[PDB]
């Protein structure tokens, strides 16, 4: 159940012996080494084409934040709070008040997007699947606070990506 | 006199330098440049929120760290995962540990200068990445082994694509083992370089590799056994000298036992469920969360206030691939922990790094800083 | 009420560790200022350095004043081997903050803390 | 359904806009207010409300496990729809 | 109980209790109390002048043989007049065990210096130096280990809080980073989530 | 597609010249992509 | 697999190794993207019969602590656990 | 002897490294803390607690969030007894302010008093 | 004195003649659960989620009303307890809807902490769920019937405490609904009590109601002004801005309740 | 049979370790012999030292004495007879077979508290 790496005792008779001279004054590992350097310069490298060509993703892929809407236009968060109870990181915040046809909804619902971990408890924690972490990661932002999404940066991301992430939800809600 | 440098900081480490001319009479690491204080930050938070502090602790070891506290918590849970759950945290485990083994063996050749095999395993190393965005949706830090199982099932055809990475992956060693092992200036830079007794390995808290390289015939996977490890076969690498040199074919050759593993948990991989049918530990599904007035009840309790341990206090080390890790967990009856310490190998590796760095160079303390697989974010918490 | 002690048996053997560690620290000012070139006097250190020591003059445990005077030592190590930085030997003296109402009226006028 | 300020400045769909002498406008001064043009509070109002022959109906919000925790909602007043809480769709015993 | 109920290993229970009385009649001097958890492991609370013969014991003796120190922690109970729990934890690689040593200190009690036994402590207890405020006596170079150089406070403790009182930022005036008083754009959002129910009836505490 | 290369480069876009008003000539920008290509670009459906 | 045989042999006899049947390039032998719909099976408590969670609760059977000595004849001595049973070489690759 | 005397008040607060700004002026409350009467359980009401008096939140100029400035706004300490909070405070430096443990008194509950036969306590429903 | 001798689980106490098996628990620390049982109302014995073994006794007695005789073992943690505890936890939850994340009780639930504790962790119910008619009884409660749970603490409360007699059940089995039974308003001066004695999300406070979650709330203990009684209130706020004021216990002042000026 | 490395590194291979082992056994029960008879220590060493004694008298083979001594390599065997020797020597200066030196607080170890 055990092994011994490098207990191998080296053989003393002449052959073995002018074999491993050779070895040290013709460089044959060396030769080795370059001849497996040589083999790979022959080959086809594993260079993608980015911007052009992307790097193959799941649908599973935890990106950027979006609140996704009933296939009516109601939107589905109802200001329960689970998704910043179980956040881990503290960045979700959220405030509500019945609006004006007396709905459960949300006046803030802020996701600080720098102090996020992208681990995804508040899409598993939804119980009506409002919050997504969708699939975009190209968003980087020349500005500090361009990463601290309100409601509505958050809702237009569910209204830009929801062809996608709808597709994502379907593929993926059987394992859920 | 005799001179002193400071290897400053421009993961990172200060080292202060007592050096005799080439000799290096002390050396002196000055670390916690990566504290940031996260075994206080879990006691704040409940032990699903306190889970993906362990994927940022060992970093290139970030499902093992998971299953460790996923382990502890269980234990402390009086509660067991269903066997698929045990199977496929010990399948992503040995990923993991070619993760690890990959990162090690590849910086501790950049490092002395074989800059190549870096770039050579790195691409096996992203196909591996691509394995963890798969199962859990993050490349790094999945949260996915969880307490309880694990968070998801496997997506079909996943299974096939780690049969078509492990049917291949042997070849990659032999090539990174065709440009280091054989190769005299890689022994040149390892074998007379860090040699450590056996007896100061045990008293210096080493663990790991670091015991192994040194003879000690010590596998936590043996002898303290978790999930399925008795149920897969595997050997366990022995050195010889307790230098650079055996350390190095140790962690090749666990990759070669890991890929061994992996083809078992392929063969071997159960049906059934991935958590506990514990409702009130791991959550319902979100079919039957919208369905069942139990399962909404369990899910809003789960997710806003969490299980409830119960009071007591565990050790619980796992077989990580830099040695053992370690939690001990303290819980007072809440959804909280009381207390976290987080035993990491690395810690005790980098106390010894003064006495495994006496009587050598300077350029071979590169080399033992590399034999020592050291992340600082699990030595400086 | 019996205690086991760390260093001092009594309240003058404590007073001869807080006299030394005063010593040490007034020897060191001078190499403190001139090694991380900072822009204070030596006169201003020395007496930043009797501000801190006058900070714990009320103690009278000797446990108390032995662990002041080992935490002195550490922060005297870390000045002797250039382990701090000029930001580490210059946090004693808070410059960029802004001068703390001191008076009833002012921090009436500032905000509501006490 | 937007409106707008007398200052120019958009309301959103909480009715939330920085009054005329509010100096946190300057944010927006060269840069735009970014509201979303979708209330759907005015979206929920364009759903016929559904005639059914029963007492009590229930709703999930449609497709099943893909919409929120289906509810049972009683429809014993012929003065008033019955609202679905979770989604906003409203129904109606057709007798 | 099949299925999800992690089952009991009654062998090393028993073991570890016939161990635990073991260690505690060899040594009465030290040892206060010897308890077994649920999960079979086995701790041995002691008193703390005893840290160097208890430590030193079940390093060399043969039945014992815990030649590894795993892990040194300390753990804060504000409650007690001794708050500070130091925690050894030790594998004997020949019985393929761990043993679990607590002890006790307040802020002021130096416990012994336990790296004359394992050396694996000359670090790890001085993190509880910087952490804790535990005072270790012989310690070869005690100090910070893990904070910032001038760091006030030992972070650790339950009555510190969760961020500092002070924080760092760059400025431009003096050219150097400074320490300011902590000042968050948003709070740390402290949530109440106890259950007011009680769910273990086996860890129930008798009232007055 | 060119389903005879690697997996990562049996898929590619090239961007268009002019995207919302702006000259994508040389700046070609990987959030020109609309998201109903984004799974089958990224290859998380086989289905365009 | 797109190079020719004779950079193909080149690349085969300067590594020594048969590379085309181990490839470190992903092609067509991979997963689909898109998979049928799975159906995950349900555990051993979706039951509808004697299934009681009184029968199946873990975190209510774990004890507090039992304390085996407390401050409030010839027998044997004993060890944490029988020593270690010495473990065999491999027999698959131990180097010797 | 190996053991001095010291018939000092317990004081660690030159040792804790907190600002005098958050010893002298903040005001520890210990107490007990009140049944949410949402709820009908008691398990919150056992062990005391010390916090502390609340400063100032106020509203950040860039998203809304409560801004504060006090590193004690968050810090709740568990106690077994009320003399270890009061030992604790004390050894802290911090001045406090003790609130009794209010318990319920013990009711006289009789389900016969609901259908008496000259008794006001007759229900009318039931 | 005159006490007599019982047993929980074991443990002797000595009791007053009349103290039942519920006070006889809470005097070793046990809080047997409850839905329907008030310390302050009368007492119903209709939810039977107390019911608990005696032993050498074949049935569960329902122990807010069942007396202590001299002698008895009370085992509050034997199986046919738990037993009883989740049958009646799965009855209680057969017809409630699933509005937990809807719910202002949410949280702060009785129904859900003690399913927790006290219910199986899953559901046998294969059929579909009654759905109650909604009532007005002022601007005040917030009244979804759907989530009641008939525990009748609405009429006790109203009948002795607020003296208004203006609650009831009308109906009968599973259709028998608490309510007023015509549009009447119910604006007692201790109206708003009734939304701390409600264990469930029936009765809410409609001026609360969806703005806060009781996670996030601090609770700060104070006095009410608004009248010279000195109630003792916890006000509970979230980022610095008063969310709402719960009573607290104060035996000789307010006992648990408050005025709805207060409130 | 003159085995060539222990496996350990930094412990050489003793040539006769018989003759060690018996030597190292009577230092450890002579300096043993100083405790007091009431001591447990005395007891339970003494009785593990005769065993392994009697065990090292019983047989020639060193290998054999390997399997039935149960504790690895002979010369970790030896390094632990010299460990106890040691420990023995530290036990009769610490003299631990006395009563308890101080009860601890009342709630000391109470967990959870
Ligand atoms: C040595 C000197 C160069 C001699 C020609 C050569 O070796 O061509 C590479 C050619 C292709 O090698 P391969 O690795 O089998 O490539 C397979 C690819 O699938 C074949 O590649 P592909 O299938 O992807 O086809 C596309 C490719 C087709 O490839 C070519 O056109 C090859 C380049 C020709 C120039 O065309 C391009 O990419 C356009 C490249 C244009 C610039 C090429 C460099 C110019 C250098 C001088 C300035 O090599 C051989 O056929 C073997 C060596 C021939 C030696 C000739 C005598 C010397
Ligand atoms: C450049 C700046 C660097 C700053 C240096 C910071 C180091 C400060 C370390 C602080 C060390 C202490 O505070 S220990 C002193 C506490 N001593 C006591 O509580 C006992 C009372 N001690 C005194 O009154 C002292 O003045 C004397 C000199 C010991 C006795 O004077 P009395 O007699 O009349
Ligand atoms: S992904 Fe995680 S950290 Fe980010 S908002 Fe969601 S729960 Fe919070
Ligand atoms: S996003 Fe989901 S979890 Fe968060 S408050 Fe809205 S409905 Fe609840
Ligand atoms: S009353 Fe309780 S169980 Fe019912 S919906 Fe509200 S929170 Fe859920
Ligand atoms: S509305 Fe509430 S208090 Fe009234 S009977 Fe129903 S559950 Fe009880
Ligand atoms: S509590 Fe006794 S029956 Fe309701
Ligand atoms: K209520
Ligand atoms: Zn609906």
């Amino acid at each position: 159940t055990y092994k011994y790496v490098n207990l191998r005792e080296p053989s003393m008779d002449m052959k073995s012996v002018t074999d491993r001279a050779a070895q040290t004054l013709l460089w044959t590992e060396l030769i080795r080494g370059l001849g497996m350097t040589l083999s790979y310069l022959f080959r086809e490298p594993a260079t993608i084409n980015y911007p052009f060509e992307k790097g193959p993703l799941s649908p599973r892929f935890r990106g950027e934040h979006a609140l996704r809407r009933y296939p009516s236009g109601e939107e589905r968060c109802i200001a329960c709070k689970l998704c910043e109870a179980v956040c881990p990181a503290q960045a979700i915040t959220i405030e509500a008040e019945p609006r004006a046809d007396g709905s459960r909804r949300t006046t803030r619902y802020d996701i600080d997007m720098t102090k996020c971990i992208y681990c995804g408890f508040c899409q598993e924690a939804c119980p009506v699947d409002a919050i997504v972490e969708g699939p975009n990661f190209e968003f980087s932002t020349e500005t500090h606070e361009e990463l601290l999404y309100n409601k509505e940066k958050l809702l237009n991301n569910g209204d830009k990506w929801e062809a996608e992430i709808a597709a994502n939800i379907q593929a993926d809600y059987l394992y859920r | 006199s005799n001179l002193t440098l400071n290897f400053g900081p421009q993961g990172v480490l200060r080292l202060v330098m007592e050096l005799s001319g080439e000799m290096v009479r002390k050396c002196d690491p000055h670390i916690g440049l990566l504290h940031r204080g996260t075994e206080k930050l879990i006691e704040y938070k409940t032990y699903l929120q306190a889970l993906p502090y362990f994927d940022r602790l060992d970093y290139v070891s970030m499902m093992c760290n998971e299953q460790a506290y996923s382990l502890a918590v269980e234990k402390l849970l009086n509660i067991q995962p269903p066997p698929r759950a045990q199977w496929i945290r010990v399948l992503f485990g040995e990923i993991t540990r070619l993760l690890n083994h990959i990162m090690a063996v590849t910086t501790h050749a950049l490092d002395i200068g074989a800059m190549t095999p870096f770039f050579w395993m790195f691409e096996e190393r992203e196909k591996m990445f691509e394995f963890y965005e798969r199962v859990s949706g993050a490349r790094m830090h999945a949260a996915y082994v969880r307490p309880g199982g694990v968070h998801q099932d496997l997506p079909l055809g996943l299974m096939d694509d780690i049969y078509e990475f492990s049917k291949n992956f042997s070849l990659r060693i032999d090539e990174l083992e065709e440009m280091l092992t054989n190769n005299r200036i890689w022994r040149n830079r390892t074998v007379d370089i860090g040699v450590v007794t056996a007896e100061d390995a045990l008293n210096y808290g080493f663990s790991g590799v670091m015991l192994r390289g040194s003879g000690i015939q010590w596998d936590l996977r043996k002898t303290q056994p978790y999930d399925v490890y008795d149920q897969v076969e595997f050997d366990v690498p022995i050195g010889s000298r307790g230098d650079c040199y055996d350390r190095y074919l140790c962690r090749v050759e666990e990759m070669r036992q890991s890929i061994r593993i992996i083809s078992q948990c392929l063969n071997k991989m159960p049906p059934g469920e991935i958590k506990v049918d514990d409702a009130k530990v791991s959550p319902p599904k979100r079919a039957e969360m919208k369905t069942s007035m139990e399962s909404l009840i369990h899910h809003f309790k789960l997710y806003t206030e969490g299980y409830q341990v119960p009071p007591g206090a565990t050790y619980t080390a796992i077989e990580a691939p830099k040695g053992e890790f370690g939690v001990y967990l303290v819980s007072d009856g809440s959804s909280r922990p009381y207390r976290c310490k987080i035993k990491a190998p690395g810690f005790a590796h980098l106390a010894g790094l003064d006495k495994m760095s006496k009587g050598h160079m300077l350029a071979d303390v590169v080399a033992i800083i590399g034999t020592q697989d050291i992340v600082f974010g699990e030595v400086d918490r | 009420t019996s205690v086991k002690p760390i260093f001092s048996r009594d309240m003058n053997e404590a007073k001869r560790r807080v006299r030394e560690l005063y010593r040490a620290w007034y020897r060191e000012v001078p190499n403190t200022v001139h090694l991380f070139q900072l822009d204070i006097s030596v006169k201003q250190g020395r007496d930043k350095v009797r501000e801190m020591f006058k900070k714990n003059a009320h103690v009278t445990d000797p446990r108390v004043v032995d662990l002041l005077v080992i935490k002195g030592k550490m922060e005297l190590e870390e000045t002797i081997n250039v382990w701090k930085q000029r930001t580490h030997v210059m946090r004693f003296f808070h410059e960029t903050e802004a001068p703390r109402p001191k008076d009833f009226l002012s921090k009436f006028y500032v905000g509501h803390d006490p | 359904g937007v409106r707008t300020s007398p200052t120019g400045e958009k309301v959103t769909h909480t009715g939330q806009v920085y009054d005329d002498e509010d100096y946190r406008r300057v944010r927006f001064v060269g840069r735009q207010k970014e509201v979303n043009e979708n209330f759907a509070i005015d979206l929920i109002a364009e759903q016929p409300v559904s005639q059914v022959g029963s007492r009590v109906i229930s709703c999930d919000g449609g497709g099943g496990a893909l919409g929120h925790p289906r509810v049972y909602i009683n429809l014993d007043k012929e003065t008033k729809t019955g609202t679905c809480g979770y989604c906003g769709l409203q129904f109606r015993q057709q007798h | 109980t099949r299925p999800t109920v992690r089952p009991r290993n009654d062998v090393a229970h028993k073991q570890l209790s016939a161990f635990g009385e073991y260690v505690a009649e060899i040594l009465p001097k030290y040892v206060q109390q010897v308890q077994v958890s649920c999960f079979s492991e086995l701790e041995i609370c002691i008193h703390p002048d005893g840290v160097i013969p208890v430590l030193t014991f079940l390093r060399d003796h043969s039945n014992a043989q815990f030649k590894s120190l795993a892990d040194l922690t300390a753990v804060d109970i504000p409650t007690r007049q001794n708050r500070f729990e130091i925690v050894y934890n030790l594998l004997s690689l020949r019985f393929n065990s761990r043993i679990r040593v607590k002890t006790y200190t307040d802020e002021l009690t130096p416990v012994e210096s336990s790296v004359s036994v394992y050396k694996a402590a000359n670090w790890y207890e001085r993190e509880i130096w910087d952490m804790f405020g535990v005072f270790f006596a012989n310690h070869p170079d005690l100090r910070r280990i893990l904070t910032d150089y001038g760091f006030e406070g030992h972070p650790f403790r339950k009555d510190f809080p969760l961020s500092g009182y002070v924080e760092l930022r760059y400025d431009d005036e003096v050219k150097r980073v400074v320490a300011e008083p902590v000042e968050l754009a948003q709070e740390f959002r402290k949530f109440d989530l106890n259950s007011p129910w009680e769910a273990f009836p086996a860890y129930r505490q008798p009232p007055e | 597609e060119d389903n005879k290369q690697f997996f990562g480069r049996h898929r590619w876009v090239i961007y268009t010249t002019e995207m919302n008003g702006k000259n994508t000539f040389w700046d070609v920008d990987g959030s020109m992509v609309p998201p109903e290509w984004h799974r089958w670009l990224h290859c998380m459906t086989d289905d365009p | 697999a797109s190079a020719t045989r004779l950079i193909q042999g080149l690349r085969n006899w300067a590594s020594g190794r048969d590379l085309q049947a181990k490839l470190q390039l992903r092609y067509q032998e991979i997963s689909k993207r898109t998979q049928p719909p799975p159906k995950l099976p349900v555990g051993p408590s979706h039951r509808l019969s004697n299934n009681y969670y009184c029968a199946r609760d873990g975190r209510r059977e774990a004890m507090p602590p039992s304390i085996v000595m407390s401050s409030q004849s010839e027998k044997k001595a004993v060890s944490p656990a029988p020593p270690i049973k010495r473990w065999e070489l491999s027999q698959d690759e131990p180097y010797l | 002897t190996q053991l001095i005397t010291v018939d000092e008040k317990l004081d660690i607060t030159t040792l804790t490294g907190v600002p005098e700004e958050h010893i002298k002026t903040r005001k520890a409350r210990i107490f007990v803390p009140a049944r949410n009467n949402m709820q009908s359980g008691v398990n919150n009401t056992k062990k005391w607690k010390m916090e502390f008096d609340t400063r100032e939140r106020w509203e950040n100029p860039l998203m809304g969030w409560a801004s504060t400035a006090d590193p004690l706004s968050n810090l709740v300490l568990t106690f077994s007894t009320k003399e270890d909070a009061i030992a604790f405070a004390e050894k802290n430096g911090w001045s406090y302010d003790v609130e009794e443990r209010k318990v319920p008194k013990p009711k006289s509950k009789s389900y016969g008093a609901n259908f008496s036969w000259n008794k006001r306590t007759r229900v009318s429903t039931k | 004195s005159n006490l007599i001798e019982v047993f929980v689980d074991g443990q002797s106490v000595m009791v007053e003649p009349g103290t039942t098996v519920l006070q006889a628990c809470e005097k070793v620390g046990m809080q047997i659960p409850r839905f329907c049982y008030h310390e302050r109302l009368s007492v119903a014995g209709n939810c039977r989620m107390c019911l608990v073994e005696i032993e050498k006794a074949p049935k569960v007695v329902a122990a807010c009303a069942m007396p202590v005789m001299k002698g008895w073992n009370i085992l509050t943690n034997s199986e046919k307890t738990k037993k009883a505890r989740e049958g009646v936890m799965e009855f209680l939850l057969a017809n409630h809807p699933l509005d937990c994340p809807i719910c202002d009780q949410g949280g702060e639930c009785d129904l859900q902490d003690q399913s927790m504790m006290f219910g199986s962790d899953r559901s046998r119910f294969l059929e579909g769920k009654r759905a109650v008619e909604d009532k007005n009884i002022g601007p005040l409660v917030k009244t979804i019937m759907t989530r009641c749970i008939q525990c009748t603490r609405c009429i006790r409360f109203a009948s002795e405490i607020a003296g208004v007699d203006d609650l009831g059940t009308t109906g009968r089995g599973n259709d028998m609904q608490v309510g007023t039974y015509i549009e009447k308003m119910f604006m007692s001066e201790l109206s708003g009590n009734i939304i701390d004695i409600c264990p469930v999300g029936a009765l809410t406070s409609k001026p609360y109601a969806f703005t806060a979650r009781p996670w996030e709330t601090r609770k700060t203990e104070s006095i009410d002004v608004m009248d010279a009684v000195g109630s003792n209130i916890v006000v509970s706020t979230r980022t610095g801005e008063v969310m709402r004021i719960l009573p607290r216990m104060h035996e000789d002042i307010n006992e648990e309740w408050i005025s709805d000026k207060t409130r | 049979l003159l085995k060539k490395t222990t496996g350990l590194v930094g412990l050489a291979v003793c040539e006769t370790p018989h003759e060690r082992l018996k030597i190292l056994y009577t230092k450890i029960l002579d300096v043993l012999g100083h405790i007091p008879k009431n001591a447990a220590y005395r007891k339970y060493t003494e009785q593990i030292t005769n065993e392994k004694l009697s065990i090292v008298k019983a047989e020639p083979d060193v290998k054999k004495l390997e399997e039935q001594l149960q504790g690895g390599q002979i010369e970790e065997v030896i390094l632990q007879a010299e460990n106890e020797l040691s420990l023995a020597r530290k036990m009769i200066q610490w003299k631990p077979w006395e009563p308890l030196v101080e009860e601890p607080p009342a709630s000391q170890w109470k967990w959870p508290i």
